[PDB]
RNA sequence: GAUUAACCCAAGUCAAUAGAAGCCGGCGUAAAGAGUGUUUUAGAUCACCCCCCAAUAAAGCUAAAACUCACCUGAGUUGUAAAAAACUCAGUUGACACAAAAUAGACUACGAAAGUGGCUUUAACAUAUCUGAACACACAAUAGCUAAGACCCAAACUGGGAUUAGAUACCCCACUAUGCUUAGCCCUAAACCUCAACAGUUAAUCAACAAAACUGCUCGCCAGAACACUACGAGCCACAGCUUAAAACUCAAAGGACCUGGCGGUGCUUCAUAUCCCUCUAGAGGAGCCUGUUCUGUAAUCGAUAAACCCCGAUCAACCUCACCACCUCUUGCUCAGCCUAUAUACCGCCAUCUUCAGCAAACCCUGAUGAAGGCUACAAAGUAAGCGCAAGUACCCACGUAAAGACGUUAGGUCAAGGUGUAGCCCAUGAGGUGGCAAGAAAUGGGCUACAUUUUCUACCCCAGAAAAACGAUAGCCCUUAUGAAACUUAAGGGUCGAAGGUGGAUUUAGCAGUAAACUGAGAGUAGAGUGCUUAGUUGAACAGGGCCCUGAAGCGCGUACACACCGCCCGUCACCCUCCUCAGAGGAGACAAGUCGUAACAUGGUAAGUGUACUGGAAAGUGCACUUGGACGAACC
């Protein structure tokens, strides 16, 4: 059986957002891309790096706001500008989000040489898209 | 398939089409208007309204033919016709006026012929009562049949036997052959004939 | 008639023994006895069936022991002594 | 086991033993209604109230079919799934038994039970109250012994023919004891309707199943399993027997009835749509080669290894890759070390598998006496179901088709070597680095490529040609060159050289339902280079598509079930493997322990239905003969 990124059923006591409650399959037919850059079009270059620059950015968000990510980031690029869009929980205080926010912003601009913004949109509890 | 169930199959008959409507029954006007509504595959390019066309000799192409060489084996099949229309004309110029009222030479009507003659009238299939088959005599559809003809008679030219023979030659002298109800394929049939004759004890064994 | 039998190497000595009398009935009744013992053993130490066999019948070795299956098996034949050698036989005896 | 703590009793605690608590309960299937009938002594209150069919013995008779003998006719008869063996006896007609008693019988009677179904006759079917034998009398099917007759047919044993690995069986043939009559014996049956006799009730039911539940009275019987239809003792016309019938050792169960699941060489019905068989096409199985694997070899990896492994991890090994072997070297080591060290039977992760399925279902409700469990009928009868899957929706070129998708679970199915990860293990090495090196073929086997040619081969062209045709046929081998690379005999390409095996392939087996099979032509992945492999675009382009159920299987409705680790199950017996007990002059018997040897007897229609009694036979379970039982079935309107 396929087990790829599929939450299997339970008894109904499992909330699941829209991107856990979809198969692979359905990517480009209901869910989009959680990262948007051209390194995956026809004849662009440096799509390793664009994917190494989303996996660390991934995991440095999680690391850095534990607990406090509702559903998972997304990643835009344009031009040089790199965009983090974030969901998060309206549970720690806003100081610790605007200190993080900041120190994110400065950290990840000089880590890429490249100017970043963190987008936060604050929800009061994960969005259950469906019980599984 | 690519054809829906709702899709039937063309009728290729420009006398069908232009037979008048008077003489059209109830239900073959009921049948023509309903085909007025009914969606209907693309001809195939195997068949046209050619007043040539000739759906036996079509499909004998189609069985001769090795790998979806279409090409090759009309060529054979034309090569054939032409060589017993050759072999014909040529026994009909140095035979006397007498026997030349016998002597056949339209190629279509003697391929047509030698297949029926080949043609097997009575099979052995295998029936199994009470747990054992057994090759019971049994009587055969046409389609079998008109198959079993062409299958014997494309075997017999592909055997090994006829050494740097070309394959027209080899069908054309076979198919005279059979129309003169002689050769080995005819010899086949006659002994498949024979074995079922000899296993008529078992035809009780056939519930159908 | 060729009557068949199949033994392992451990075959206990009341099954030996069995298989033995059947043995001696069938070179009773004239038949060819082909033997087979299967299989950790030696094969020698499985010819030495045979060689107990046929010391049961002081019968003769048609074709003799030959290892079959792989080598995993040994294989004979056994044949009731004809009317010449059982005279010889006496001779010798 | 030790330790910490806790619990109970406490100047006690509790290891061993012994005792204290032993019958108004039951008998269809758990042990138990004794094979049947009749007494005395007694008991009870059920006592006053209140024709015939198939019993039995004897005598007699015979319709049908046998056997035998006569005729005459023929060379064959018997035997089955197929044969062999067996006889020359076979057919018609007629004559003819001490054998057995179609149809009636769809009847249900007679007898106490066993038993009794051709006909006639004689005799005859106890008790105006019920129970009443291990305590006597008289009976008691089939089998069996004794003595004498009959002998058509059947038939243990025996012999022969098959079948079989074997066949002491099943199948076929012949024949005997025996089945029959007479006179005695024998006294056993699943002697079962497993349901005691008598009288009574249908009311408040009733573990389960079975043949509804009980009341009163009486007699017999039962008290865990096995040892045990046993040993001893006793009795008997019995001498390998029958009746009665224990104990010792051993165990924590044995057992009866059900529910679910699996399984059935299980039944009926219906199907399989490249599908199980036939049917169509092309293949493999035959030759060479490529390549994977198993084996052999080496100092020289690992993993998959039935379906669901085997050009698989690898969209790839000269060094590297590399985890392997040999040697050498380093030790806070690229890492707030490291370990491709064990555990896929601790896991996440990603998957195969049925699945070429459609069901899974929480939360409720009801039915079963509120048991495990089960829950359907549409002219509807207890089901409702959220959700998941299918479906729908979507990509590709349609709404077709191909993709994708495919839940819960099954195989402790694969991966600790993608990575991580628990547990365990190494830490001067199981870690790290360097040089070199193995990666071959005795041989088997899987998949693919090339061919075996004439529908072919070469040339031109891409389809109106010319030549070849014993040549066809290697991508094999050897030599040379070139491409990449630091390294090329070993990697690839080209050329030369050689023209090899082979002549359409056994049982068996693969794929395919249409732009498919088949043939042909490109491109991409990955590499510095490297595949006949893999992915994918495209061209030409078929034949059958109709019948069935032996096998595979699928579903539905059923049947059985000693299986529950679920038939790869369970389980019997012989033989030898060690202890306890009993009988015994040493040997046997039982049990237990416990792995083997030969079979597969039983549990499924257990592959020959099972079993009781009895007789003969056989390593062994067991086989067969006769009668009996269902504790088997016969599919339950007609067909
Ligand atoms: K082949
Ligand atoms: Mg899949
Ligand atoms: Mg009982
Ligand atoms: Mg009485
Ligand atoms: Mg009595
Ligand atoms: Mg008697
Ligand atoms: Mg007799
Ligand atoms: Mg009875
Ligand atoms: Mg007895
Ligand atoms: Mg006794
Ligand atoms: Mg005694
Ligand atoms: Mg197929
Ligand atoms: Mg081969
Ligand atoms: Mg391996
Ligand atoms: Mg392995
Ligand atoms: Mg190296
Ligand atoms: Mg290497
Ligand atoms: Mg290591
Ligand atoms: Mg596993
Ligand atoms: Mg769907
Ligand atoms: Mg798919
Ligand atoms: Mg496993
Ligand atoms: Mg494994
Ligand atoms: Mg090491
Ligand atoms: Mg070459
Ligand atoms: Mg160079
Ligand atoms: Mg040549
Ligand atoms: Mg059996
Ligand atoms: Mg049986
Ligand atoms: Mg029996
Ligand atoms: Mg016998």
């Amino acid at each position: 059986k396929n087990r790829a990124a599929r939450v299997r059923v339970s008894k109904g006591d499992k909330p699941v957002t829209y991107e856990e409650a979809h198969a692979p399959h359905y990517i480009a037919h209901r869910k989009g891309w959680l990262s948007l850059h051209t390194g995956n079009l026809d004849g662009e270059d440096h799509a390793a790096e664009r994917t190494v620059e989303d996996v660390f950015l991934r995991k440095f968000m999680w690391g850095t706001f534990p607990g406090c990510l509702a559903d998972q980031l997304v990643l835009k690029r344009r031009g040089n500008q790199l965009e983090i869009c974030a969901v998060v929980l309206r549970q720690l205080s806003p100081h610790k989000y605007y200190f993080l926010v900041g120190y994110s912003e400065t950290l990840l601009s000089y880590f890429y040489k490249c100017p970043v913004r963190l987008h936060l949109q604050t929800v009061p509890s994960k969005v259950v898209y469906k019980y599984l | 398939s690519r054809y829906s169930p709702e899709f039937k199959d063309p009728l290729i008959d420009k006398e069908y089409y232009r037979k008048p409507v008077e003489e059209l029954t109830e239900e073959e006007k009921y049948v023509r208007e309903l085909k007025k509504t009914q969606l209907i595959k693309a001809a195939p390019a195997g068949k046209t309204s050619s007043v040539f066309e000739d759906p036996v000799i079509s499909k004998f192409t189609n069985m001769m033919m090795i790998g979806g060489n279409k090409v090759l084996a009309r060529s054979l099949m034309i090569q054939t016709l032409e060589a017993v229309k050759r072999k014909q004309f040529e026994k009909y110029h140095a035979a006397s006026a007498e026997e030349q009222a016998t002597i056949e030479r339209n190629p279509y009507t003697i391929f047509h012929q030698a297949l029926k003659n080949c043609e097997p009238m009575i099979g052995l299939v295998p029936i199994l009562k009470g747990g054992r088959f057994y090759q019971v005599p049994v009587p055969l559809p046409d389609r079998r049949r008109r198959f079993l003809a062409m299958k014997w008679m494309i075997t017999e030219c592909r055997d090994k036997k006829h050494q740097r023979t070309l394959m027209p030659e080899k069908l054309s002298h076979k198919l005279l052959e059979a129309f003169h109800n002689q050769g080995p394929v005819i010899k086949r049939k006659h002994d498949l004939h024979k074995m079922a004759e000899a296993n008529r004890a078992l035809a009780h064994y056939r519930w159908w | 008639l060729r009557k068949e039998l199949i033994l392992s190497s451990n075959i206990g000595q009341h099954d030996l023994d069995t298989k033995t009398k059947q043995i001696q009935q069938w070179i009773k009744k004239k038949h060819l006895v082909q033997i087979t013992i299967k299989k950790d053993v030696s094969e020698n130490e499985m010819e030495e069936i045979f060689h107990q066999i046929l010391q049961t019948m002081p019968a003769t070795f048609s074709s003799r022991p030959q290892a079959v299956q792989g080598g995993k098996a040994l294989m004979c034949v056994l044949r009731a002594l004809s009317k010449n050698e059982e005279k010889a036989y006496k001779e010798t005896q």
